């Protein structure tokens, strides 16, 4: 339930949406409208 | 352009130029934390010696090893792996070399996908390739065809192939080697009231292993040889200055290879894991496995294994037909050697993994491309 | 202008004339190049 | 803006600038009253005389150590130490000047909260910094590893140290050093018909220790030799123009040292102590301790004792490797010359304890910010 | 006749009669030899004392222990131990009584070979056995299966038994129990200034441990309660009539069981050692072992160690299954509990080790007889 009514987790997933359809522009992966679950752990992959 | 061979195997990372006979940087992947309180301010007290530093100095470091059965599960410390045999034993730019790597049989997607990301986003190379490590002992071996047992630090896997196309299906794993033989080695060895229980004594025990320990060629013959005169006692010496004497230890430490219940696993030895990848080939080409059993892997340099596997395998098999053992005396480095084979060959040109194919189809091309 | 900033790249004879195809070509070769 | 160091060693308090290669000011630490009747008025009579002067003027003092064993007992006496050794001996304002203090091992935790307070509020500083002695003697032996056998007036410790790293479950410590043997020389001297009960008797007998003691090589020959032949035997001159001559105490004396039985100490020697240090250390670097043995203190000031401790611990260690006793002839100030190359090290201008941190933090700090 | 059982311990031997549930003979391990000179004439001060009476006047005894990490060290120490819990404590003839003996997973062979030497030559019995205690252990909860930890004076092991069989290949030990604890708290009562340096002060320490030490809970919010307010300080009289007041020793103590790097082992806690036992088990014998931890030893009083345990496993275990820590109140004598269970059985008659037996077979069929 806490899943069902989470509020922040659209607005988060938004957030990495627009950041990875910025970050794979010219790929084949952009221009997404949206991913799996799994992309969360790979957030730390992308280093500076 | 000389292309890089960087075996990153379990144990040791294998690592030099191509085109040669003899990998240049050979050293263990160790990541080398310490574990007590520093009191001398300056001089360079790096947080994380890596290589053979963290084996020089290991008696004040907690040692952690990134690949484990196989599986590269620490990420950061492979990183470190990486960076230390390019940087410091190499020093060449990964920007202007292609660099050969090398993978186990039945690996996740997902490690193939890490380890291109690494190759291409961090470590930025022309080109790169993964390979399969039995296909390039095979390689190296001279001969498109046979069966590889490589048995590394983690895994013993068994893999034929016939003509260059591997058998996927008769691929299987085994999860005993050189490792698990040390741990078991420890076990043993407080029988004699010697402890080893710290992970800088793994490095002791392990050489141990390396210099002393062989394959019986029969096991019961060798019991009532060593219940019986204590002629085959061997002495070695520790680094503290301290001398003990081994028995029976010497050759009941690799018959796990052939008895895993002595650790405790209900799969039989790797006889076995041979016989039964044989009968999952078609039955025409059975008969050019058995006389092309090729070994690699450190945990094949005991000298006593291939009678003992030539006997192994005849027990096994019908024997209609001709068993022959493929032991190479540099099959430790045949992963490198293949490598080099197929690093500089003028076919391979058009088998590399450019970042025009990396920046249009992810680090994803990798699976699609190779096998 | 950040992500441009840090997550960017830092990178800012051909013919062999072979009538066999690359399998049977590199059978060969790799056969050929253990004498 | 440059640094003290003051050793506040058990007997002999050490004090000088940072650089410098001598201590600029060493002298016995006694606090002296007076114990008889003053009858001529006037003349600036003192009630407390402190350093050089209670030492020329002993005849009519009662000398107190406010340091036994390394733990301060007398509070008032070592703020009368402090306040002489900073406004007589170096002239100098503390609170223009950041202050090395070093300390023994296993140590009594209120000692440093009570240093750090007197130090932070009585005779307040920008800065201080409380350090091992071991590491200061390695400082100045320039070594990075080595096992470290300090033996002031009051302590005698061992601490290992390997790559910049110390070893705390391998440091020992043992409240015997040249105090004990100053009242053991006493206890002996008594054999001979010389009586030494007083305060002030103990710098003569001390005297006597400094300039005729030595540490024999082999203890029951030497004996035979004192027994059988009068040739050992030395005279010395008291203050009071009496000659005495001693033979055996000049090495029963510090067999003390090798033997603490004679005080009835349950605990083994100081070459025991060591080798138990050195066993108690990880296998792989005691191939560096045993090469590495430096000495520190005033109490090696024998010359006998590097000869000893070489054979002792030959004895003791196995066969196959070498045994290196570092004794440099400067090794009294060796705490001191460590602690002045601390003081001028660049990167220990980060770990000063300073004002404000002592006030944000109270007295603990020094728990968390000292080893 | 009627059984014996003697739990030699690794710092007490409990010894008593089969059929009871009391130990008739509970004493310390130890053997006290006089140090100082003695002075009466009339003899009757023996050279060596044993047991209690080495307890009464050990103000002037030198302590050994002769079992050091289960491991019987001076085999003449330990003789006169089992001749004075044979002769003196429970007054028996060895030759007419069977006699059950208690021995540590993993030790040397030779130490087994010594003791059935010793019992079967010196002190020659009818019929003996050698059993692994943790067996013992749950065989006094009355259940077959569980798993044990057995936590005593040298060695802490973890022991998993499904249906009375004990599974060899996942037993594992640390060399950390109750006297390391000793020498630890031994250590850290110098911060308080409460030196203790004699092997008579040990047993002083340790009746502290025993009387005021427990396991916190949560050991960082026992920190912040300790050094915020002194509500868990408790004071102890010295047999000299001295109070102590400790606080945060009390659970600084113990809490090496949980963190063993504070003593610069390597090794981890006893709960992982227990989680990781249980991982190296098969997965379908796990539900038995999770609900019976059963837990003994003498380490094993500090009355807080249950909820611990219980907190620890089941952060470790997977969420969806049961975890129950059964703690008897008698688990100090739960191994002599049932040793008197087992040895009150006519099923086990014939498993004994006649004095035929040893003569056929060496001293030897221990290793084959008895698992
Ligand atoms: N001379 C030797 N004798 C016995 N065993 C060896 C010898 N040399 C290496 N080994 C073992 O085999 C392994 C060799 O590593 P290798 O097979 O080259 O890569 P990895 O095992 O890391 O995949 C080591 O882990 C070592 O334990
Ligand atoms: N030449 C000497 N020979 C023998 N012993 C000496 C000599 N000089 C000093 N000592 C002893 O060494 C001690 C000095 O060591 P030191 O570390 O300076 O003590 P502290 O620093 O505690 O005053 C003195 O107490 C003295 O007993
Ligand atoms: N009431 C107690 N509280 C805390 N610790 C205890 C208590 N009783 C015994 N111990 C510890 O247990 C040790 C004895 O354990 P024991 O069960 O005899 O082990 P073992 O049989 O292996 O010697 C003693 O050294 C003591 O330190
Ligand atoms: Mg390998
Ligand atoms: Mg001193
Ligand atoms: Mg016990």
């Amino acid at each position: 339930e806490s899943l069902l009514t989470s509020r922040q987790l659209p607005i988060f997933c938004q957030l990495i949406l627009r950041i990875g359809n910025f970050l794979n522009y010219g790929s084949h992966t952009g221009d997404a409208d949206g991913f799996k679950i799994s992309t969360l752990l790979k957030l730390t992959e992308t280093k500076s | 352009t000389t292309a890089l061979v960087c075996d990153n195997g379990s144990g040791l990372v294998k690592a030099g130029f191509a085109g040669d006979d003899a990998p240049r940087a050979v050293f263990p992947s160790i990541v080398g934390r310490p574990r007590h309180q520093g009191v001398m301010v300056g001089m360079g007290q790096k947080d994380s010696y890596v290589g053979d530093e963290a084996q020089s100095k290991r008696g004040i470091l907690t040692l952690k090893y990134p690949i484990e059965h196989g599986i590269i599960t620490n990420w950061d410390d492979m990183e470190k792996i990486w960076h230390h045999t390019f940087y410091n034993e190499l020093r060449v730019a990964p920007e202007e070399h292609p660099t050969l790597l090398t993978e186990a049989p039945l690996n996740p997607k997902a490690n193939r996908e890490k380890m291109t990301q690494i190759m291409f986003e961090t470590f930025n190379v022309p080109a790169m390739y993964v390979a399969i490590q039995a296909v390039l002992s095979l390689y190296a071996s001279g001969r498109t065809t046979g069966i590889v047992l490589d048995s590394g630090d983690g895994v013993t896997h068994n893999v034929p192939i016939y003509e260059g196309y591997a058998l996927p299906h008769a691929i299987m794993r085994l999860d005993l080697a050189g490792r698990d033989l040390t741990d078991y080695l420890m076990k043993i060895l407080t029988e004699r009231g010697y402890s080893f229980v710290t992970t800088a004594e793994r490095e002791i025990v392990r050489d141990i292993k390396e210099k002393l320990c062989y394959v019986a060629l029969d096991f019961e013959n060798e019991m009532a040889t060593a219940a019986s005169s204590s002629s085959l006692e061997k002495s070695y010496e520790l680094p503290d200055g301290q001398v003990i004497t081994i028995g029976n230890e010497r050759f009941r430490c690799p018959e796990t290879l052939f008895q895993p219940s002595f650790i405790g696993m209900e799969s039989a030895g790797i006889h076995e894991t041979t016989y039964n990848s044989i009968m999952k080939c078609d039955i025409d080409i059975r008969k050019d496995l058995y006389a092309n059993n090729v070994m690699s892997g450190g945990t094949t340099m005991y000298p006593g294994i291939a009678d003992r596997m030539q006997k192994e395998i005849t027990a096994l098999a019908p024997s209609t037909m001709k068993i022959k053992i493929i032991a190479p005396p540099e099959r430790k480095y045949s992963v490198w050697i293949g490598g080099s084979i197929l690093a500089s060959l003028s076919t391979f040109q058009q088998m590399w993994i450019t970042k025009q194919e990396y920046d249009e189809a992810g680090p994803s091309i990798v699976h699609r491309k190779c096998f | 202008s950040s992500i441009e900033r840090l997550f960017s790249f830092p990178a800012a004879e051909p013919k062999e004339i072979t009538f066999l195809d690359a399998k049977k070509s590199l059978n060969l070769n790799i056969f050929l190049k253990q004498f």
